[PDB]
């Protein structure tokens, strides 16, 4: 099954801009019923 | 350019997050590294001598090979990038000083903010501690489309200045999802702990992804409509802290390396949480562990800012949030220095 992707347990996540190289954000998202 | 302050840009980001994921493990984290990065080059223009060289290389810059007018340029440059129009992406980076209705600035002080930060100057009575807390947050409330709140949430009556920037962000996916597609779906936050969650789903388009041969995780790219990405890293079951290990800017410029090539451009059926998830920090408490240790203590010169009274740091609080769904992502955050006597 390598053509699926399951976000269904913790992950990364890297907002970047691309004209200017910046991470605007950054974090991880361990459990999203957690606002 | 603002190519010039990338690398410590980025070298900040990740060593803020290394710091955070290491000391409260198994937590949702969200911050904006920008906007600490700008809030606090922004508030080095105050600083004088060793204090000020030590903001900087804090924030990941190399004063050998950078001059501080490299610095404040580059931001100077940045944020006029990121505030100029674009079709299906708002990015809007702002700042802001709230002044003491007493006390004489200096003006080379303020003209520098203006310039270069293109800050916002506000004047308040400090004496008006109730009064004073809701006009910074209200600010910057507005400024982040109601997204944070509370910024400030303590402020001593000895205050004289609160330095605060803050981004909002809200882009559309150039490939979005359908919303009539999500369905509630099992998270495994870990080995006993399953939540449910709105999963949405697609799987008729191609995305830039690969499958880690010398890592344990899988990496999305996904693009806005407009000038920024997103990657999301989803480390093998347990294997969080693994990547968290080796998460650098030379790591996400590999991924995104291997990612410019059309071989991990291929058909995807994805599912991806509709969540929300913030973070809020006491950036007084975390940063002397980040180098700021000169800065948050008896030692600080921070006489750019008046001749008037001796000045030292007080709190420095940061907020974000973010908000994924089917149309794209929502990201703000903000952050404050307040400085006393
Ligand atoms: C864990 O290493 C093995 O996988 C490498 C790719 O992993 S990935 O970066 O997650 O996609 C593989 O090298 C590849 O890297 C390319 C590159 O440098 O950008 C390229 O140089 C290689 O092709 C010439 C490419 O090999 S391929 O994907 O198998 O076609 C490693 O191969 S290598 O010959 O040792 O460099 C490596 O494979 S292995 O030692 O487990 O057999
Ligand atoms: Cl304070
Ligand atoms: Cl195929
Ligand atoms: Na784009």
């Amino acid at each position: 099954n390598r053509h699926i992707l399951r976000f269904n347990r913790p992950f990364l996540v890297v907002i970047f801009s691309t004209s200017t190289q910046s991470v605007l954000f950054l974090g991880k998202v361990v459990d999203p019923t957690k606002p | 350019g603002s190519l010039k302050i990338a690398p410590a840009n980025a070298d900040f980001a990740f060593r803020f997050y290394y710091l955070i994921a290491s000391e409260t493990p198994g937590k949702n984290i969200f911050f904006s590294p920008l906007s600490i990065s700008a809030a606090y080059a922004m508030l080095s223009l105050g600083a004088c001598s060793h204090s000020r060289s030590q903001i900087l290389e804090g924030l990941g810059f190399n004063l050998t090979e950078l001059s501080e007018s490299d610095v404040h340029r580059g931001f100077q440059h940045l944020l006029h990038t990121l505030n100029l129009p674009g079709h299906g992406l708002e990015t809007r980076v702002g700042s802001a000083l709230f002044l003491s209705h007493n006390l004489k600035f200096l003006a080379k002080f303020l003209n520098d903010t203006m310039a270069v930060y293109e800050a916002k100057l506000f004047h308040t009575n400090f004496y008006d501690t109730v009064g004073t807390i809701q006009l910074i947050n209200d600010h910057v409330k507005k400024e982040t489309r109601g997204k944070i709140v509370d910024l400030v949430s303590e402020l001593k009556k000895d205050v004289l200045m609160v330095l605060v920037n803050y981004i909002y962000f809200k882009a559309l996916w150039e490939k979005p999802f359908i919303s009539s597609r999500t369905t509630p779906k099992d998270f495994y936050v870990d080995e006993n702990t399953t939540v449910r969650v709105p999963m949405m789903l697609q799987d008729q388009e191609h995305h830039w992804y690969l499958h880690d041969r010398y890592l344990p995780c899988s990496v999305l790219r996904m693009d806005y409509k407009g000038d920024a990405t997103v990657f999301f890293i989803l480390p093998n079951q347990g294997k969080m802290r693994e990547i968290e290990e080796v998460l650098t800017p030379e790591m996400l410029m590999r991924w995104n390396n291997l990612l410019r090539k059309r071989n991990f451009y291929k058909k995807l059926e994805l599912h991806l949480p509709k969540f929300s998830i913030s973070g809020s920090y006491v950036l007084d408490q975390i940063l002397p562990r980040l180098g700021f240790t000169d800065l948050f203590s008896k030692w600080a010169d921070l006489s750019g800012i008046t001749k008037q009274q001796k000045l030292e740091a007080s709190k420095s609080f940061h907020k974000a949030t973010l908000d994924v769904d089917e149309a794209g992502t929502e990201a703000a955050a903000a952050t404050s220095f307040a400085i006393k006597f």
